[PDB]
RNA sequence: GGUCCGGCCGGGAACUCAAAGGAGACUGCCAGUGAUAAACUGGAGGAAGGUGGGGAUGACGUCAAGUCAUCAUGGCCCUUACGACCAGGGCUACACACGUGCUACAAUGGCGCAUACAAAGAGAAGCGACCUCGCGAGAGCAAGCGGACCUCAUAAAGUGCGUCGUAGUCCGGAUUGGAGUCUGCAACUCGACUCCAUGAAGUCGGAAUCGCUAGUAAUCGUGGAUCAGAAUGCCACGGUG
RNA sequence: CGAAGAACCUUACCUGGUCUUGACAUCCACGGAAGUUUUCAGAGAUGAGAAUGUGCCUUCGGGAACCGUGAGACAGGUGC
């Protein structure tokens, strides 16, 4: 599928070298495995392309890693500011989840100390 | 012709029958090394009835209603008594003697408030 | 908040199936996330004070709402006299 | 505290009909789950015989002859300051303290498997090597020479 | 399997009934069950009537509270319309809904 | 994020723009009920905030859609 | 006795289950003990044994301790008042503790597919399967159930075959990228939880607050109400041990 | 902690809106059928409009079910 994007697999077999790729969703790689599909043990090399290029025209709309750790982040846009929803919290660089997480910060936005 | 019992241990709920010749173990549709496979216990089942040569003599069938294996291994001590225990009157002495006739019943007078033994007065030499 | 609301409860309490538990049951259910139609479930809303289910109650045998028992029927310091003439039966010596 | 009642009874192991393979077991525990831990020492026992070719299960003894003591130290500050006076253990004890010194030094041993560090260090406990039989040592160092103190 | 679940507030009141149905209606067919019972609460009772605030005068009473099954297989009327013209029985309670 | 299967408002502050939507050049709006959320309709104006220690200016410049009236709101001197 | 392999429905009362009324173990006769007292061991005989156990009644006396926040009420209370109606808000900051309560430091471990057995409890301001929709919290239809009938657990270990090699990782959910909803005027500078992407401390730390003696803290899990409802509290019985 | 739900929440308190028989409840006096429904304001208490409605006895007396406005007596709270 010519699958682009920074890191490779190193030797390791399938199991975890498909695993190891640096943003290919994890709990759905048991099953893709088979979709394509290939064998366990065989350590990503022996592809030769053509083996997943099987399943080209899905991964073209798929957020495989260069996608997800930069292009997602534009995503936001019309989300992104004062209004109603989902809002301005993430533009402003914060820590966006946890109990009171706007203290959090510290690090993230400049303070470091308490 | 049959002899009887049922019993209640940790946390079954087992019946055993004793029956007419052939001298084997079956539970429900299946085998002793079926139902305690590696389960360490197991000899002591066919034990008291292997000194009375069950071999040509009894057949031993058994069911169960919430299997509990580590506990079950003394509700049928209990039943497989009950059984033996019309069969013949001679035997409650091997029963007794063996600790075949014995059933969980004691605590050893322990705490309720907080101390450890609690039934014991207290004692002296002349206080 | 001693008595304060009763009144306004009593006002409303009989036909919140006149204002929607069964003013609902053809109009409304053309209205859900399950059958779509978006145009009509913001003229249905307006009610405000009578919208089911919500409730005030009343604690009566007290006066004043020191809580409510959902499960007994009586106030959160009434308990002690159920023991004394029939009104929980389970309220033995406490298993603490 | 007048009355007799002061030890369990336990019943005897599923092979060799021995209560001593049974507390040797019922000492390693320490966590609970019995009828595993009992098949693991079962595979102890075969792990020691891989050694010899024989019933290596005589030479338990043969191992246990250097973990048992003769005495033990319990409170004992009767003298103004800390005056020891072990006192033996009663005949009955001498093999049970051995199992207890077998079990702490398996814990962290570092052999392949927990068979293993249990049936090495039975071996090392016949060669009197054994960190079971060094902790019992260590005793006789300690508090059969303060007999000469007491 | 129509349980009809019999009950009194005495073991004495129930006897006196439950052993006519298991004549009565039984006459004919069905094999009518009476005797079998529910988790009798033989409980304990406090009411305070003291006539002043002080210690106890809460008499414990015991009770009986006694429930039974009549059970029978089938509606059959010529043998089943004589429990049901027990109607003047207004001492006892029976729960037929099922 | 609560705002659980899509938009709300508060129900008297949009009522109340009226006029002050009306050439919005205008001196601002002001709100109590922080919980505030907004059409972007109000697009051009100033509407400001009980914080609630004083009462804070925010400014609906040229992007606002994505987040309750809060969150520019100093409640208490945060250490 | 028939099987169309479901106690399915025929068919009879061993016995569990259910339980109403209840009912039986006493030094009871045997070995030793001593004063043929005293009672202590082992036992015949058992479902317990010398209160058999587990619940339980907690008298005067209870520390001049509480329940002075329903007490039941004598002495005395604020009354422009401590009397009663109403929408807002912010309690949680942080440099410091300090401990309760948590865990997370890899094999007496887990990780992956496969195999063997229980239940304490709850239920019409209910509980709700199969069955339709699934990345799933979460949508929905709808048989049912009033107390062995409906559903929540398909307790965890354990067993059998595969899989790392002692490895800051495969485990660490401390946490922060983006992605979702059941409720609501209402949770956001205030959550409670679902999908991926993550990766703060990590590596066995001493000084010394008392946990816990037996079926008793490790170990192996479940419920309940307050209540428009999220305690990590406690509260109670089970068991591998 | 008492809170087993200190953002409608059984309100401590920060604020404003309001009252001091209040919110609940009697003894006479003069009177009335009780309610369904919708529009617009107001933060809530509360404010300004519009339709449809009229029960049981029944001496047509007296009133009930049940809402008023005027009186004179007159209401309360963990305060320990």
């Amino acid at each position: 599928a010519r699958i682009a994007g920074i890191n490779i697999p190193d030797h390791k077999h399938a199991v975890i070298a498909l695993t190891s790729i640096y943003g290919v969703g994890k709990t759905r790689s048991k099953a893709i495995l088979a979709a394509a599909g290939i064998a366990e043990d065989v350590k990503i090399s022996e592809l030769s392309e053509g083996q997943i290029d099987t399943l080209r025209d899905e991964v073209a709309k798929f957020v495989v890693e260069g996608d997800l750790r930069r292009e997602i982040s534009m995503s936001i846009k019309r989300l992104m500011d004062l209004g109603c929803y989902r809002g301005l919290r993430h533009r402003r660089g914060l820590p966006v989840r946890g109990q009171r997480t706007k203290t959090n910060a510290r690090t993230r936005k400049g303070p470091r100390k308490p | 012709n049959q002899y009887y019992g049922t019993g209640r241990r940790k946390s079954s709920a087992a019946r055993v029958f004793i029956k007419p010749g052939n001298g084997k173990i079956v539970i429900n549709q299946r085998s002793l090394e079926q139902y305690f496979g590696r389960e360490t216990a197991r000899m002591v089942v066919r034990q008291p009835l292997e000194l009375v040569d069950m071999v040509e003599k009894l057949d031993l069938y058994i069911t169960v209603k919430g299997g509990g294996i580590s506990g079950q291994a003394g509700a049928i001590r209990h039943g497989i008594t009950r059984a033996l225990m019309e069969y013949d009157e001679s035997l409650r002495s091997e029963l007794r003697k063996a600790g075949f006739v014995t059933r969980d019943a004691r605590q050893v007078e322990r705490k309720k408030v907080g101390l450890r033994k609690a039934r014991r007065r207290p004692q002296f030499s002349k206080r | 908040a001693k008595q304060s609301m009763k009144a306004r409860e009593v006002k409303r309490v009989a036909l919140a199936d006149k204002y929607f538990a069964k003013r609902a049951e053809l109009k409304a259910i053309i209205s859900d996330v399950n059958d779509r139609w978006n145009a009509v479930l913001k003229l249905q809303t307006l009610p405000r004070d009578s919208s089911p289910s919500r409730q005030r109650n009343r604690c009566r045998q007290t006066g004043r709402p020191h809580g409510f028992l959902r499960k007994f029927g009586l106030s959160r310091i009434k308990v002690r006299e159920a023991a004394m003439r029939g009104e929980i039966p389970g309220l033995k010596k406490a298993s603490w | 505290r007048r009355r007799v009642i002061g030890q369990r009874k336990i019943l005897p192991d599923p092979k060799f009909g021995s209560e001593l393979l049974a507390k040797f077991v019922n000492i390693l525990m320490v966590d609970g789950k019995k009828s595993t831990a009992e098949s693991i020492v079962y595979s102890a026992l075969e792990t020691l015989a891989q050694r010899s070719g024989k019933s290596e299960l005589e030479a338990f003894e043969v191992a246990l002859e250097n973990v048992r003591p003769t005495v033990e130290v319990k409170s004992r500050r009767v003298g103004g300051s800390t005056y020891q006076v072990p006192v033996e253990v009663r005949p009955v004890r001498r093999n049970a303290l051995a199992m207890r010194w077998i079990v702490e030094a398996a814990r962290k041993r570092g052999d392949k498997s927990m068979a293993l560090r249990l049936a090495n260090e039975l071996s090392d406990a016949a060669e009197n090597k054994g960190t079971a039989v060094k902790k019992r040592e260590d005793v006789h160092r300690m508090a059969e020479a303060n007999k000469a103190f007491a | 399997r129509i349980r009809i679940r019999l009950k009194a507030f005495d073991h004495r009141l129930i006897d006196q009934a439950t052993a006519e149905i298991v004549e009565t209606a039984k006459r004919t067919g069905a094999q009518v069950r009476g005797p079998i019972p529910l988790p009798t609460r033989k409980e304990r009772f406090t009411v305070l009537i003291s006539p002043h605030v002080n210690k106890d005068a809460r008499d414990q009473y015991e009770i009986r509270t006694h429930l039974r099954l009549v059970d029978i297989v089938e509606p059959t009327e010529k043998t089943v319309d004589a429990l049901m013209r027990l109607d003047l029985a207004a001492g006892v309670d029976v729960q037929i809904s099922l | 994020r609560s705002l659980k299967k899509g938009p709300f408002i508060d129900l008297h502050l949009l009522k109340k723009v009226e006029k002050a939507v009306e050439s919005g050049d205008k001196k601002p709006l002001r709100t109590w009920s922080r919980r505030s959320t907004i059409f972007p309709n109000m697009i051009g104006l100033t509407i400001a905030v009980h914080n609630g220690r004083q009462h804070v200016p925010v400014f609906v410049t040229d992007e606002m859609v994505g987040h309750k009236l809060g969150e520019f709101a100093p409640t208490r001197t945060y250490r």
